[PDB]
């Protein structure tokens, strides 16, 4: 539905669901590694209420 | 007793080689003993570099 770019990751906003890119890398949504919980990793929280 | 001698001597001649063989043999096992724990060292080894990669990926990630 949107394009915005908070904390220097490019969002989108898909139904009730927020998107947020790496820190940098605009173009990469999927996580870097599964083997520690990295700190630039991409935000796909959902909103539930 | 000259055969008497001879079969004491030729004892002799046994003990030495059966002697020998088993200094190779422990010698060779040994050894093979410490390859492995070589083998063994490298594994730990790798084990560590990668608990130290691991922690790289989330260091390196929050200085991004």
């Amino acid at each position: 539905n949107d394009v915005f770019f908070f904390r220097n990751r490019l969002g989108f906003l898909s139904g009730e669901n927020i998107i947020l890119s790496r820190t940098a890398k605009y173009f990469n949504f999927y996580p870097a590694s599964i083997a520690n919980l990295s700190d630039d990793d991409p935000i796909d929280v959902a909103v539930s209420t | 007793g000259q055969n008497a001698q001879a079969k004491m001597i030729a004892a002799q001649t046994a003990a030495g080689r059966r002697q020998a063989m088993e200094i190779m043999r422990q010698t060779n096992i040994q050894n093979a003993d410490l390859s492995l724990q070589a083998r063994s060292k490298l594994e730990e080894a790798s084990a560590e570099l990668t608990s130290q990669n691991m922690q790289k990926v989330q260091a390196i990630g929050s200085i991004r």
